[PDB]
């Protein structure tokens, strides 16, 4: 009937558990879907714009940082905005004073250092979206799993979102095929795509329900938007 | 309960916590003091936790300037660290404008002014302290004060707060005077003393000082005319049980 | 609840915080020589993993002050900071090692004030100075989390507190003097460790325990060899 | 004293051609009577299709073109990658400039 | 009615302080805009408690710039404050660029501003404590998207629209909408668009007094239709329906 | 320096104050009038500093005007030209002083006497029959020491004054472009606007 | 919304916090002003008594704040001297910048202003004070003015303040002739003052005046408070023993 | 009991407890004080097949001669490195001699320790272990909540760490002259295996690395490469 | 759910609604224009009269020359808003030279009463508003209203306070929207009348203040209130 202990980020539940930040990853499940893959090549970023009304625009979730940096989000547009924003000073930071171009491994402590603030000081409240982050450096290809808890982690592929399960399975399986599409930008896509289509249930996707995003070896991040994607579908 | 607890007005006006702090005040150790004609006297009980604390490393009535000296019944900590810093506001508000040291009225009024500041506002409990001053300054003569954590004081002739006041405020009533000299006093505040304790009544078992006269060989130089010394006396563990023939 | 006057004015978070002062769990216990002072604590090492080396309840603060703390040490380790400063802080600003006495009087000053303006919670440590200062020699003066100090001729601190006490106030009301008649320290030692067996209906080796001396000006922790010797001092002449 | 500022000679050049725009300025670097390298670029693309180049003192120099390449890029990331029409880019400039008024930049920029 | 303050999350991971600053915008009167690739209307609902207050005090469509008009729906002192962060943003990029603010960008600034509330600062001091009480409609035009409509939320967060109505009878007129939009609609047509939806899910006898009306074009830019125009095109809309 | 004198007579106080402006060379506007009356009955003439004089006498006349209808009581010329020294007196230690004399003429109604205050810049007051600020005095306080009397008429005193002028005019180098004069009373303030054909 | 807190709002406009304060001072003693044509008196009957307080070298309850402005107290002891002494500070800056002595009313204003001030901040209670101000200026004459704690001050023609002040009220409204002259008025006041008393008698020492005059042979203003001798004696002038 | 401030009725702070609790549910980590120099081991959990191996490092260097790890709030643990980390570099800016291990503790000890004293702060969810060497030695100690840490001859944290408390003991007795920097690796690389049985139907991932003025020369560096498998393999055939 | 800086279901902030409940507590204005003039007028809370007739407050005060306003609440309050609108009425005209404009004015007003309705930590201003005058070199009458909130409105009449809304009834009723009373004369015979109601007779309890343009401004004496009393209850005992 009752629960005390989820007050504040503040305070601890008997067993050691913070139920605010546990409330985060769930408005994190409730926005729109979005994927990540990776090889060695190149790195892609899947995402489905979902509009409010029908005489209304879809809402974007792919962000730029960088020539070779970027990222999609799961949840609330003001909070990813924000690190997003962050984000994209740190890279400038280090390309001015050391001129060197920011390492994802890196980037995602930073994102996790931030919010992590957020879990153990009173008054605020932690960060309400879901990061898949993709980037290629010195170390080739890398992508990023990121949570509200302040926990990256580098992955091979994923999703994130309502019913990002179907998604996270096809490629659980489809792995050991697409970790080898090196040379081939169309493949990994069109790869991310059939993984994406794989959790839909309202309908199947449109030039205006979808955004792709890509970053590799010769290829700085570019984002594909609208009629621009069109053959993928 | 209530809308006590707080720093605000009760539905008549009574303001909250000062009371309870006004508690540990009579709660506290017995205290008093007696202004007399040509002297004024403070002093209060040495209530021993244990015979293995030498007691003698603590006073209880304490030198504000030589010529004033105040005492307590409360909460020990408090009065400890409160005395400090009002000794510094009798300089840096005081003496380092002046060039003297300041009249009893003033000093109270100004150690009254921190009794104050804990209170107006939130965040800080006052002090569970009431403190008896007594001292003395070319222009007003002999004074006595008492200092509530409520800031407020009042000029007394002669009081006690603490566990024995209803009582000892009685006796002392009886037997004041105008024309008392200081030894009458100081007798007089034993007797008063004598019924407010429990555990023994001998030297190092009883704090008490008095504002009397120019201690010229105190000092420590010699060759100012109007540098002549401090009135503040604290009698020690020996003057005190002689003084216990004369009953 | 929370720190500002209860109904009686007593404010139970001082008082709660003193228990926890206790729960620790070992005793100490202290007395005055001539020209020298002591301090029993017990050394209690349970888990077979750690290192005795890196357990303690007494550090060396200054030159020739040491401290005792029956509490807690995590806010041990704090107030042992702290103090350490204010001496280091203090010879600087005033061009003479600060004394015993002294600094337990900051000491209970600052606790006070964190109390009074609620900048903190208390610390739940009572903290026992040691020394000899050349202004009243063999000083012995102790403090708790409500803030407030005062003297011993000779203290204890822990769960079994007025038995070790006791002892030592007969032993007292017969020696007649306020601190024990002995030139040496190893002597004294001896007199303590036994005065606390006696008093605990309990033997301790060389290692179970933890004591100090405050000499002339050159106070030193008492290392785990040295300690057993005086064991074997005092065995024969019991 | 310190003397916070120097000359490294140099000489740029700009003409407006009708449907174009040349920005041209030799590679020499110099001190007192010295040589410093024989090669040393001072006119830089920046991106949107604008060439630019501070002569006078390099540090002063070089330091405005970074702050501005800058200040450049951080346009896009706030208005959807839109390009900066030169005159835009100028306005921006000045104020740039301008933040070092009492402590300026030690040189003449073209753009 | 437990999970109600501020920067609290619900279980389900929801902020209610959010969602009903949401329902405040509710009790503002109905404003409407609709974007026509000949220009942007923007009409409202005035609803006046007496008859001695002066109509044009009420500022509910207002002038962000000669390229940029604004209607608001809600509470009217945050209002105030948003048109004129706004009104200011825009003037500032005008001085740095020498050139015009995209609309989009503006209407970013004004949800960069609104989001921007803290409790006691986990990190960034926000000194105003909860979420604005009030929506926009952002109506412009830049040379890069041409004519433009957009939605300003409480939550921080915005879409673009065809056309697009909030206030009283928001569903009354959006359902409306829904199926009386198309691109090729014109100016002159969408005027008389708004001016029916209106009237309709409007309360009383539509007059000019109760209907504030105006538009703007790369033209002219923002203008807001006096009483002489409005009234007669009242007309052109109240004789129509008698036909079909 | 320019020019700023004042004279204290029978029931009225008389300012003078040149008109011309200058730039180093060239000479701008030479119909200015270097005054700003403070509230219905009192007035003050001023010469300084080219920014520092408009700046400063301007805002001591806001702060008046705000005291003078916040209280609905006007405020008399003593108390008025202490304050204008006060600030002064800060003034002269600030990171800044602002460079400034000034002459402050005013009917006091209580007394039903008219009362004129000289004050440098460096915030030094002083209650005079007359004055003048800066090289003002050297040219004319004679005639003065020498021709007034405390009971002269409004008249008496501008054919004095005149007279003065008529001096400065002779044996001064810079070229004052002629005067302004104002005559403050139980009346308030009017302009002798006349000085031009007079 | 009930009780607690100056920063709330009742369901109809009320500041309870305020309200409980603004009546806190029905337990202080009970003090009086009253106006003449010729100068101006300042009654209060002392409290917190017994047998062992002197009262002489002090006072609290009369306090002379300007040279022509006087106050009578009645609230908290601890807090009036607070406002006390910062209305004596702004009192003087007004005569180191006008060099001219500042006026009753003006005064009155600024201080209310301040007890007003913590009436609608958090972080801070009201002060619970009331005063009968008394003075003179030459832009107005004499002034009897007063304030409470809701920061509102008032012109009176005679008023009382504190205990009983709604009986002591009504005496005043009987016998009070504009013009009266003081001496009418020294002796009304006691009348006034006696009948609200739960003291077996009016007795000197618990007692405290001043008044306020000035004239063609003073040319100025002067203000006497009273010394325990004075009163002692115009007491048995009124008929008392 | 609500507040991280305040105290029992007989002096007690619940929300150190819980820190605690926290500490114990997350993952396990172990250091070993050996001949001269350290060794450390953590736990990372492979909870998918789209984990990259070699990747998502546990431990963590500071300075360039001290280990470190921890389990319970991993960010938390990343958080109270970063402390460490300034204080470390500040001293050593300063002092110019790298940081002595037996200070540090405190330093973060102190750290920790104020996360127990106001109450609009949360307290550390982490236990950690760590260690280094000098000039008089090789330390290791195990900082928790509460802020107490000590030194220890090994140490271990997080799920199941009775499993290496006993598998601690024994080592103590047979080898009370201290383990061989070679074969304390190996041995580690045991006990963590042992320990792991509670997360058994999910693989994982073993990381490793240690100090030593022999092996490593003084520093801190990360057991990868050949080392490291024969160090597995060795726990693979004690793992029947 | 009251102790607002908060939201009601309903999207409300319930103390800043309650804090109108004391305008309504407090007395009563009413203000009138013309194509000439302003008038304003109040009662007076004529009830412990045992004070010096002088001296003691009434609710018109003046702001600047050409400037004045009125309010209901309390008065505690309104003196600090009347405080801080005269000071920022000369740190314009310092600033800038020429005088206030009065919609800036009641802006300005407005956005203090704005500003006690956002921090924790402040309550609202009991006090509602009304601001009368002509601005610089202009000729038409400007009458607005601001309240607690910090919303300022214009009318061509309105009033607050105690029984606004009957008084608002006659008004509505008798003001025409058309044209605006003519004559000063019989604009404040207007306002005079439309205060009777409540007033409970005797211009003992009724304040008027006219405002002209070019800053004249003037308060009514006792008898010329009176001599409309009078030339008023003559043609309603004649209507
Ligand atoms: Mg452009
Ligand atoms: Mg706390």
């Amino acid at each position: 009937f009752r629960n005390n202990y989820d007050g504040d980020t503040v305070t601890f539940s008997p067993t050691g558990r913070l139920f605010q930040v546990e409330y985060a990853l769930e408005a994190i499940k409730q926005g729109s879907v979005t994927v990540g893959l990776r090889s060695n090549t190149h790195a892609v970023l899947v995402a489905l714009k979902r509009n409010a009304d029908e005489l209304s625009s879809y809402q974007k979730k792919i962000i730029k940082c960088d020539e070779h940096m970027g990222l999609s989000l799961a949840g609330l547009a003001p909070d990813a905005r924000v690190l997003s924003n962050y984000l994209r000073q740190q890279c400038n930071y280090s390309s001015l004073v050391f001129n060197r171009k920011l390492a994802v491994e890196r980037a995602g402590h930073l994102l996790c250092d931030k919010a992590q603030k957020n879990t153990q000081s009173y008054g605020g409240r932690p960060y309400g979206v879901g990061l898949l982050i993709i980037g290629y450096d010195k170390s080739g290809a890398h992508l990023l799993e990121f949570q509200p808890s302040g926990n990256v982690t580098e992955l091979y592929g994923t999703a994130i979102g309502a019913r990002s399960q179907g998604a996270k399975t096809y490629l659980e399986r489809t792995l050991d095929t697409f970790i080898k599409i090196d040379g081939n930008p169309d493949e990994l896509i069109k790869a991310g795509v059939e993984a994406i289509s794989q959790s839909l249930r309202d309908e199947s996707l449109t030039v205006d329900n979808l955004s792709i995003a890509i970053v590799g070896k010769d290829t700085p991040f570019t984002i594909y938007d609208g009629e621009a994607v069109a053959k993928y579908i | 309960r209530y809308s006590f607890s707080l720093t605000t007005f009760s539905p008549s006006g009574k303001l909250g916590q000062i009371d309870y702090a006004l508690t540990a005040v009579k709660q506290g150790v017995t205290s008093l003091g007696i202004k007399a004609t040509n002297g004024v006297v403070i002093a209060t009980e040495k209530k021993s936790s244990s015979p293995l604390a030498m007691s003698e490393t603590l006073s209880k009535v304490s030198l504000l300037t030589p010529d004033i000296g105040a005492v307590y019944s409360g909460m020990g900590p408090d009065y400890r660290v409160l005395v400090d810093k009002s000794r510094k506001v009798a300089h840096t508000s005081y003496k380092r404008i002046y060039g003297e040291y300041p009249p009893t009225k003033l000093l109270v009024s100004e150690v009254a002014k921190i009794m104050q500041e804990a209170t107006q506002s939130g965040g800080v409990r006052p002090f569970g302290v009431s403190l008896l001053i007594a001292g003395h300054d070319e222009f007003n003569g002999f004074s006595l004060y008492q200092v509530d954590p409520s800031g407020s004081y009042f000029p007394w002739k002669a009081t006690a707060i603490g566990k024995g006041s209803v009582a000892a405020k009685t006796f002392l009533e009886k037997r004041w005077n105008d024309e008392l000299e200081l030894e009458d006093a100081i007798h007089i505040a034993l007797l008063t003393l004598k019924e407010s304790v429990e555990g023994e009544f001998n030297g190092d078992t009883i704090e008490l000082a008095i504002i009397g006269d120019e201690n010229p060989d105190l000092l420590g130089y010699t060759g100012i005319p109007t540098d002549k010394g401090p009135r503040f006396r604290k009698l020690t563990s020996q003057e005190i049980n002689d003084r216990l023939e004369a009953l | 609840h929370i720190t500002i006057f209860s109904p009686e004015g007593r404010l139970y978070q001082v008082e709660y915080a003193f228990k926890a002062t206790n729960q620790t769990n070992i005793n100490s216990l202290a007395v005055r020589g001539k020209d020298c002072t002591v301090v029993i604590s017990q050394k209690k090492v349970p888990d077979k993993l750690l290192d005795p080396t890196t357990v303690s309840y007494i550090f060396c603060i200054s030159r020739t002050i040491g401290m005792v703390v029956n509490g807690p040490i995590p806010d041990a380790r704090n107030a042992a900071l702290r103090a350490k400063a204010e001496a280091a802080e203090f010879r600087y600003k005033y061009g003479y090692d600060m004394p015993c006495d002294v600094l337990a009087k900051r000491m209970a000053n600052l606790s006070q004030i964190y109390t009074q303006r609620a900048y903190m919670r208390p610390l739940g440590v009572i903290l026992t100075f040691v020394s000899v200062d050349e202004e009243l020699g063999p000083s012995i003066y102790k403090t708790d989390p409500a803030g407030y100090y005062v003297g011993y001729k000779a203290t204890a601190t822990g769960p079994k507190q007025q038995e070790i006490t006791t002892n030592l106030e007969n032993h007292f009301k017969k020696s007649k003097i306020d601190h024990i008649n002995e030139e040496s320290w190893e002597k004294v030692v001896e007199f303590a460790i036994t005065h606390m067996i006696d008093a605990l209906g309990t033997e301790f080796s060389k290692n179970d325990l933890e004591v100090g001396v405050a000499t002339k000006d050159k106070f030193f922790t008492l290392s785990a060899e040295n300690i057993e010797e005086r064991l074997v001092a005092i065995a024969e002449q019991d | 004293q310190f003397n916070p500022y120097g000359d490294n000679g140099g000489t740029i050049l700009g003409i407006a051609g009708e449907d174009f725009a040349v920005l041209a300025g030799d590679t020499r670097n110099i001190t007192d009577y010295s040589i410093n390298s024989r090669y040393e670029p001072k006119v830089f693309d920046c991106g949107d299709n604008i060439v630019m180049s501070a002569n006078g003192f390099a540090a002063d120099g070089d330091a405005l073109v970074k702050r501005f390449k800058n200040s450049v890029k951080w346009y896009h990331f706030d208005h959807n990658d839109k390009k900066l029409s030169i005159n835009s880019a100028a306005r921006n400039i000045q104020h740039l400039l301008y933040g070092k008024r009492f402590f300026p930049y030690y040189v003449h920029t073209i753009i | 009615e437990y999970d109600r303050g501020v920067s609290t999350f619900s279980p389900e991971g929801r902020l209610f302080q959010v969602e009903y600053s949401l329902e405040a915008i509710k009790l503002g009167s109905t404003a409407i805009g609709i974007a026509t690739k000949e220009g942007v209307v923007l009409g409202v609902e005035k609803r006046a408690t007496s008859p001695l207050l002066e109509s044009d005090s009420i500022e509910k469509i207002v002038e962000i710039d000669r390229h940029i008009g604004c209607a608001m729906s809600g509470l009217t002192a945050d209002a105030r404050s948003m048109i004129e962060h706004a009104r200011t943003a825009a003037v500032t990029h005008n001085l740095y660029y020498d050139e015009d603010i995209n609309v989009e960008s503006l209407t970013q600034s004004v949800c960069d501003l609104a989001l921007r509330f803290g409790e006691g600062a986990s990190g960034e001091e926000r000194l105003m404590s909860r979420p604005f009480g009030v929506a926009l409609l952002i109506a412009g035009h830049d040379a890069d998207d041409g004519y433009q409509l957009f939605h300003a939320e409480p939550s921080g967060t915005f879409y673009r629209y065809n056309a697009k109505a909030i206030g009283s009878g928001s569903e009354g007129a959006q359902a409306e909408l829904l199926n009386e939009w198309h691109s090729s609609l014109t100016l002159k047509e969408a005027e008389l668009l708004v001016l029916k939806i209106l009237k309709q899910v409007m309360e009383e006898k539509l007059d000019e007094n109760n209907a504030q009306l105006s538009c703007i074009t790369k033209q002219d830019g923002f203008k807001i239709y006096d009483n002489e125009k409005t009234a007669e095109l009242i007309k052109e809309l109240k004789e129509k329906e008698a036909a079909e | 320096m320019d020019i700023i004198l004042g004279i204290r007579v029978q029931d009225s106080v008389i300012l003078a104050s040149s008109k011309a402006v200058t730039r180093g060379i060239s000479v701008l506007k030479d119909s200015d009038d270097k005054t700003r009356q403070l509230s219905p009955h009192t007035l003050m003439s001023f010469a300084g500093e080219a920014g520092d004089t408009v700046q400063f006498a301007e805002y001591i006349q806001a702060n008046i005007q705000l005291y003078s209808i916040r209280e609905d009581y006007e405020l008399s010329p003593q108390a008025v030209s202490s304050f204008v020294r006060q600030e002064l007196a800060k003034s002269i230690r600030s990171r800044r002083p602002y460079q400034v004399n000034v002459l402050i003429g005013g009917y006091d109604k209580k007394k039903n006497k008219p009362e004129l205050y000289q004050i440098d810049y460096l915030g030094t007051k002083v209650e005079l029959p007359y004055g003048a600020h800066g090289y003002s005095g050297f040219y004319t306080f004679s005639l003065l020491d020498h021709h007034y009397r405390p009971d002269m008429t409004t008249e008496e005193g501008l054919d004095l004054l005149k007279l003065c002028v008529q001096e400065l005019e002779k044996r001064m180098p810079m070229d004052f472009k002629g005067v302004i004069v104002k005559i403050v009373d139980k009346d308030g303030i009017r302009q002798v606007d006349d000085f031009q054909a007079q | 919304r009930y009780d607690s807190r100056t920063t709330i709002f009742s369901p109809e406009g009320r500041l309870y916090q305020v309200e409980y304060a603004l009546e806190s001072i029905s337990h202080a003693g009970t003090a009086i002003g009253i106006m003449a044509s010729d100068g101006i008196v300042l009654a209060a009957e002392r409290k917190v008594t017994s047998t062992l307080l002197e009262q002489d070298t002090s006072t609290e309850k009369l306090y002379k704040l300007n040279d022509k402005i006087a106050v009578a107290v009645a609230g908290l002891t601890a807090d009036a001297e607070i406002l006390i002494n910062t209305a004596r500070i702004h009192a003087q800056n007004y005569l180191k910048t006008y060099n001219e002595d500042i006026p009753v009313e003006i005064l009155v204003r600024r201080l209310s202003d301040i007890k007003q001030g913590y009436t609608q901040h958090g972080g801070l209670r009201p002060f619970g004070v009331s005063f009968i101000y008394a003075g003179y200026d030459d832009r107005y004459g004499y002034q009897l003015y007063t304030s409470n704690p809701s920061g509102n001050y008032t012109g009176w023609k005679a008023i009382s303040v504190g205990a009983n002040t709604s009986a002591a009220q009504t005496l005043l409204q009987m016998d009070y002739k504009d013009d009266m002259k003081v001496d009418d008025a020294i002796e009304l006041a006691l009348k006034t003052l006696s009948k609200t008393t739960d003291s077996s008698a009016l007795t000197y020492d618990r007692l405290e005046f001043a008044t306020i005059r000035k004239g063609a042979n003073d040319g100025e203003v002067y203000q006497k408070i009273f010394k325990p001798q004075e009163i002692k004696d115009i007491l048995v002038k009124t008929g008392i023993t | 009991d609500l507040s991280n401030s305040v105290f029992s009725p007989d002096g007690r702070n619940f929300q150190v407890e819980y820190a605690v609790k926290a500490v114990e549910n997350g993952t396990t980590s172990i250091g070993i004080k050996c001949n001269d120099g350290v060794v450390f081991a953590v736990e990372k959990l492979i909870t998918s097949k789209l984990l990259v191996p070699q990747k998502n490092v546990k431990i963590q260097v500071v300075d360039r001669h001290i280990g470190c790890v921890y389990s319970g709030l991993i960010p938390d643990g990343r958080h109270l490195v970063n402390r460490g980390r300034e204080e470390a570099a500040s001293f050593k800016k300063l002092y110019k001699t790298p940081i002595p291990i037996p200070a540090f503790a405190d330093r973060l000890g102190q750290y920790v320790q104020a996360h127990t004293l106001y109450n609009s702060v949360r307290p550390f969810g982490v236990s950690t272990i760590f260690g280094g060497v000098d000039k008089n030695g090789a330390h290791l100690y195990m900082l928790e909540p509460s802020g107490s840490y000590w030194g220890y001859k090994g140490a271990a944290t997080g799920k199941g760490r009775q499993s290496a408390k006993a598998e601690l003991e024994k080592l103590v007795d047979h080898h009370p002259e201290g383990l061989s920097a070679r074969e304390a690796v190996k041995q580690a690389a045991k006990i963590i295996y042992l320990a792991h049985e509670d997360n058994k139907e999910k693989d994982f991932e073993l990381e490793i690395s240690w100090c030593s003025l022999s092996e490593t020369n003084g520093l801190h560096k990360f057991v990868k490469g050949d080392l490291l498998q024969e160090a597995i393999d060795f726990a693979q055939k004690e793992i029947n | 759910d009251r102790a607002l800086s908060i939201f009601s279901p309903d999207g409300h902030i319930f103390q800043v609604e309650y804090a109108l409940e004391a305008v309504k507590r407090g007395t009563c204005a009413v203000g009138v224009k013309g194509k000439n003039c302003v008038v304003l007028g109040c009662e007076r809370r004529s009830t412990l009269k045992l004070q010096d007739t002088r001296i003691t407050p009434s609710k018109v005060s003046k702001i600047d020359s050409h400037v004045v306003l009125s309010f209901s609440g309390l008065n505690a309050d309104s003196r600090i808003l009347i405080e801080k609108a005269r000071v920022e009425a000369q740190s314009h005209r310092l600033t800038l030279e020429d005088p206030v404009t009065v919609e800036y004015l009641t802006r300005y007003v407005a956005g203090v009463q704005q500003r006690y309705t956002q921090s924790g930590g402040v309550r609202p201003f009991g006090v509602s508003t009304l601001i009368a005058g002509f601005d610089p070199r202009d000729d038409e009458p400007k009458l607005y209203q601001t309240e607690p909130s910090g919303i300022y409105s214009s009318w061509s009449a309105q009033t607050i306070g105690r029984n606004s809304k009957t008084v608002r009834e006659f008004l509505e009723k008798n003001y025409d929207r058309k044209e605006p009373p003519a004559t000063v004369e019989e604009c404040v015979k207007l306002t005079v009348r439309s205060l009777l109601e409540v007033v409970q007779t005797g211009a003992k309890n009724i304040e008027i203040t006219v405002v002209k343009p070019d800053s004249d401004i003037v308060a009514l004496s006792s008898e010329e209130i009176n001599q409309y009393v009078t030339q008023i209850e003559q043609e309603k005992q004649e209507q």
